């Protein structure tokens, strides 16, 4: 996520200032600036478990296909649940099941 | 026999139902040089193989000497080990490009089961046998295998008569 | 070594060919205003016993560090031997609980060229072993003598 | 009372077979084609053009008649299958259209054959409908007969079903290791009206892992070659600032690696900074011209994104939001399919497949012959003009090209001309 | 249940030849603008008025592949047009699709869609007959006296359609139903016989929620498989 303009939005870049020697995001489009607080700027990760909550919505209760279990919830302690595994689609990707509750509608793992 | 038959059936699917249950807790030992859904993949076919096997042995076993069919089989004029066991006990598990029945649907097979099934009756294993007749989901299952087998055939013939001119060449 | 499962564990290991790739998990570019000392905690105790503001961090992971059966001063003897002194490094031992290993261009706007040698640092870096094989199994053979 | 056992669900099956019978779509396919399509054909182009003594002619309603037969004595009787199969003709019914000219001195019920159309049996203007058992077994027809097939020269024709991918929708597939192409979108652009198809836009993601230099994203339009990168073509559709872009493109400002993998589009298209340049850079790259200056090329470029860049949305100006929200989705699900979390669609899903019965085939077939025909009468028309002699407006029309290509189609099996 | 898994010729053509199942259908073609005039009167939100920013759960809505708007409250709109599909008011060969997992809502009226019939199994809790079928025995009655209870009329295979008990479905649509292969899979039987064929198991589930039930599986053949007796019992090549 990186930091858009104010008067032409578009998103600056990182750049290094001599005379305090700081990290600053510049625009080239004009001449806007801003103080940079954060040395981290670029993260490329080789394998990654990122993405595996899916994208659960609170209308995924009443889809007749996933299969329902009865898991004990967390807080509230339901009987009833559904359960399905994750959706990224990587060769190396674990078997782990993911539940979801009826009553509070929130995801927990078996850890 | 069709007692034993059933016996070792069920006992076969509580290892399937096993095996799931290791590889949904991250418990399942993985194979070297092969993914973890690779290596279950691989156990679960192993143990139904395994199953149909006994089945058909047992099957076999309980053959009378005046049976037909085992006279034909032990004059070797026509029939095997394989069609008795399918004739009998089981036909097994239908396989396709090496594996089990895919996901055509979205994560199922057919929409008669729930996403994420992993069980053998939910991929294309067959436990009636021909004399029992077949439900509609095996039935289904075992025309596409058998279509497989018809197209795998079709396209081998011809590559092997193109090889043979050539070589005759 | 035919009769030794050591032996032939050992030399299995270094036949296979491992990369820098193979390893790293994740890679980062930070800002270190002060080469004395960094910002982050974890590593402030490394920088501070081992001694262009831009800094490239490695975090590789444990299980495949040790599948290897590599240290940290083989990759680290590597990774110096093999760009000379045109980048200087600074290596953590396994104390550090985030398995890092910093490199500094040499001095002599920077950020094009230093995605390039991450690239660079990323693909063509290899450790040990011959080129070309992906994979080693070890297959028992039975023989008549 | 009771639960429904089988006995109930045969009675349900045996109700659905007497309603529909076994050749139900068939029949059905070209009720519908002979029912409105015709219409629809003769509608789509009504004008034809040549005080400024203004030439106009109106196309009106399409009548049908039963299928008759003529003969070299001139007379004309009702014709039946049984009589065409046994004398080797063609069961056809005539078609009549309205041409009425409306000169009218500039801006200051002809009832015109136009051809024979080919009647399919026991379709809803075959004469084998209404009638009953006996004047059936009268008329040497089996009761058994279900129909569905034509009769062209005394032989009984059957149309197999055509499959084909479904049009208006968006695949995302992968590609094979020798390519700079890692994934691929796909969709195929037709109009509701007619289902015909237009043309095929594609969007290709260049760059393999760990190769490639900048992992570019580049859009493919018809009418051009070297395709221009995505955030040109966001530029040229009309929205200039790239935080409108990502915007339109990632709905979700958590996804960082969608960002990171979109920032090299936008080191790539910062060299274009605002609509107009865009506009030029297409139509330079846009083909179609050469050194034909820039007027031209932003009329091009104007032409090219408010026709022919996906037809089946919209085809006029001041509504471009929705095209280039369309494209946004678009690239959102090929980034979301290169990010490894949706699997590439399925080709043989039978889902996203359709079937061309004798409807479809038949609509397109009579749009090409009255393509053919109306050109053939402008041809006429303009050498009775330039001849100076007045036509009677029925030798100029020609029903014998529409009639040919219909049997000659329905015949031999080749689709075309 | 939409081309006969049996039925393919041999040679260059086999696989790629299909003959149509027995309850097979094509669609013919409705128009869509009603479909529009009707999404609009349900609360339709325009793709003018769309911000990001705010409508970072809004569900797209897609009809004949075109994205026409969003809306707030996919599962009443989804309900109600279904209701309304099932009522007579929309043509009964429109695709209806609701996929919660990528939050997209799909209308389909085009040309070429291949469908089958189905039985409506009653999915709403309120309802006192949930997990049973809408038809009962007085449809089956009134289909066998041919007329309804109130000549003037035909009680056949369209009644039925437009009574909200048998509904097309396509392929596509498939995805987004739970089907029984049989009524009697409709209630959870409760023996030891070696002489019928054993039915899966189906426990991996705790409880089923079947919304459509097959008419009846041998309806998946074609017109020549349908003339083998017991093809279940043999194998598919000799099908
Ligand atoms: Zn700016
Ligand atoms: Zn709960």
């Amino acid at each position: 996520s990186f930091r858009f303009c104010l008067e032409c939005n578009n998103m600056l870049y990182p750049k290094e200032d001599k005379e305090n020697q700081r990290l600053l995001y510049s625009c080239r489009n004009c001449d806007y600036t801003e103080l940079a607080e954060d040395p981290k700027v670029y993260r490329h990760e080789l394998i990654t478990n990122i993405g595996e909550t899916a994208g659960i919505v609170d209308d995924i209760g009443q889809d007749p296909t996933l299969p329902r279990s009865d898991k004990e919830c967390p807080e509230c302690h339901s009987r009833d649940c559904v359960f399905f595994q994750s959706q990224q689609r990587r060769k190396d990707t674990n078997m782990t099941l993911f539940y979801v509750c009826l009553n509070c509608k929130k995801t927990f793992r078996d850890e | 026999t069709m007692k034993e038959i059933t016996h070792a059936i069920s006992s076969a699917k509580e290892q399937v139902q096993e095996i799931i249950y290791k590889a949904q807790h991250n418990e399942l030992e993985l194979k070297p040089g092969m993914t973890l859904r690779e290596s279950f993949e691989g156990e679960v076919s192993r143990t139904l193989n395994d199953a149909r096997d006994s089945a058909g042995r047992s099957a076999e076993m309980n053959l009378k000497d005046l049976n037909n069919v085992k006279q034909m089989v032990s004059a070797g004029s026509k029939g095997s080990f394989i069609n008795i066991a399918q004739m009998s006990a089981c036909v097994g598990q239908q396989m396709v490009e090496g594996k089990r029945i895919a996901f055509g649907f979205a994560d199922r097979s057919l929409p008669h089961f729930t996403k994420d099934d992993f069980s053998p009756e939910s991929k294309g294993f067959v436990e009636n046998s021909y004399l029992r007749g077949l439900t509609p989901q095996e039935f289904f299952f075992h025309a596409m295998a058998g279509r497989e087998g018809l197209i795998d055939t079709a396209v081998k013939t011809a590559e092997t008569g193109y090889i043979q001119r050539r070589l005759v060449k | 070594i035919a009769l030794d499962i050591e032996k032939a564990k050992v030399i299995q290991s270094s036949i296979e060919y491992t990369t820098l790739k193979n390893v790293t998990s994740a890679t980062e570019i930070y800002y270190d205003p002060d080469p004395t000392s960094t910002v982050i905690e974890e590593d402030f105790d490394t920088v501070e016993a081992y001694f262009s503001p831009w800094l490239l961090r490695l975090e590789l992971d444990r299980a495949r560090m040790l599948d290897k059966q590599l240290t940290m001063n083989q990759v680290a003897d590597k990774i110096s031997e093999v760009f000379s002194d045109d980048l200087f490094v600074m290596w953590s031992e396994d104390n550090a609980d985030k398995l890092i290993i910093r490199c500094r261009v040499i001095r002599d706007e920077e950020d094009q060229m230093l995605k390039r040698i991450e690239a660079h640092m990323l693909d063509l870096i290899a450790l040990r072993g011959i080129p070309g094989i992906s994979k080693v199994y070890m297959v028992k053979h039975k023989v008549s003598v | 009372d009771d639960t429904i056992t089988t006995e109930d669900c045969w009675t349900v099956i045996s109700a659905f077979f007497e309603e529909k019978g076994l050749v139900s779509q068939q029949l059905d396919s070209f009720d519908e084609f002979m029912e409105t399509s015709i219409q629809d054909l003769v509608w789509e182009e009504p004008r034809l053009i040549l005080i400024n003594k203004r030439y106009e002619i109106r196309f009106g309603k399409i009548y049908l008649s039963r299928p008759t037969m003529t003969e070299a004595d001139g007379t004309t009787h009702a014709m039946f299958p049984q009589e065409a199969r046994l004398r080797n003709l063609t069961y056809s019914s005539p078609v009549y259209l309205d041409m009425e000219k409306s000169m009218f001195t500039s801006i200051d019920g002809n009832k015109v054959h136009i051809g024979k159309v080919p009647i399919m049996l026991r379709s809803k203007f075959c004469s084998l409908r209404t009638l009953d058992e006996v004047d059936l077994y009268k008329m040497k027809e089996c009761p058994y007969d279900m129909g569905g097939y034509f009769v062209i020269n005394g032989s009984e024709k059957v149309l197999i079903a055509q499959e084909r991918s479904a049009a208006n929708i968006v695949q995302v597939f992968k590609k094979a290791a020798p390519s700079p192409i890692s994934h691929v979108a796909e969709i195929r652009s037709a109009l509701e009206k007619g289902s015909r198809l237009i043309s095929t836009m594609q969007i290709k993601l260049y760059g393999r892992e760990d190769k490639g230099t900048g992992r570019t994203i580049k859009a493919t339009l018809p009418y051009v070659k070297q395709d221009i990168p995505i955030v040109i073509v966001f530029r040229a559709l009309g929205v200039v600032p790239d935080g409108e872009i990502l915007q339109h493109i990632c709905y979700d400002e958590n996804d960082w690696q969608m960002l990171e993998m979109l920032k090299p589009c936008i080191e790539e298209g910062f060299v274009i900074q605002d609509k107009e340049v865009a506009l030029d850079f297409i139509g330079r790259r846009g083909s179609a011209a050469l050194g034909i200056r820039r007027e031209k090329r932003i009329q091009y470029a104007k032409d090219i994104l408010q026709k022919e860049l996906l037809p089946h949305i919209t085809q006029e100006e001041g509504f471009e939001t929705r095209k280039t929200f369309f494209l946004g989705y678009m690239v959102n699900r090929l980034l979301l399919c290169a990010l490894e979390r949706k699997d590439q669609d399925d080709r043989d899903h039978f889902g996203k497949k359709r079937l061309d019965l004798a409807g479809p085939l038949l609509a397109n077939l009579f749009r090409i012959l009255f393509r053919k025909l109306t050109r053939e009468i402008y041809r006429y028309m303009q050498r009775c003009i330039e001849t100076d002699r007045d036509f009677n407006l029925n030798l100029a029309v020609k029903s014998t090209t529409i009639t040919s290509g219909l049997k000659y189609s329905l015949a031999t099996g080749n689709w075309g001309e | 249940g939409l081309v006969c898994p049996a039925e393919t010729p041999e040679g260059q053509a086999c696989g790629l030849v299909k003959n149509l199942s027995l309850l097979s259908g094509i669609s013919i073609g409705s128009p869509s603008e009603p479909i529009i005039n009707f999404l609009e009167e349900w609360g339709m939100e325009p793709l003018e008025d769309y911000d990001p920013a705010q409508h970072t759960k809004s569900t797209r809505i897609f009809v004949n592949g075109v994205w026409t708007g969003i809306h707030r409250d996919p599962s009443m709109l989804v309900s109600t047009m279904r209701d309304l599909r099932r009522s007579g008011a929309i043509s009964p060969e429109v695709s209806i699709i609701r996929d919660i997992r990528e939050r997209e809502f799909k209308i389909f009226t085009d040309v070429g869609r291949v469908y089958r019939p189905l039985f409506i199994v009653e999915d709403d809790e309120s309802k006192d007959n949930k997990g049973e079928l809408r038809i009962t025995k007085e449809h089956i009655r009134k289909i066998q006296q041919g007329y309804d209870d109130d000549e003037q009329d035909v009680y056949g295979w369209s009644s039925l359609v437009t009574s909200g008990v048998i509904e097309y479905v396509d392929g596509e649509e498939e995805e987004t139903i739970m089907i029984a292969m049989t009524p009697e899979d409709l209630q959870t039987r409760s023996l030891n016989d070696t002489a019928k064929r054993i039915k899966p198991e189906m426990s991996t589930s705790s409880h089923h929620t079947f919304t459509h039930c097959e008419i009846h599986p041998s309806m998946i053949l074609g017109v020549a498989a349908s003339i083998i007796p017991f093809p279940d019992h043999n194998q598919s090549p000799r099908n």
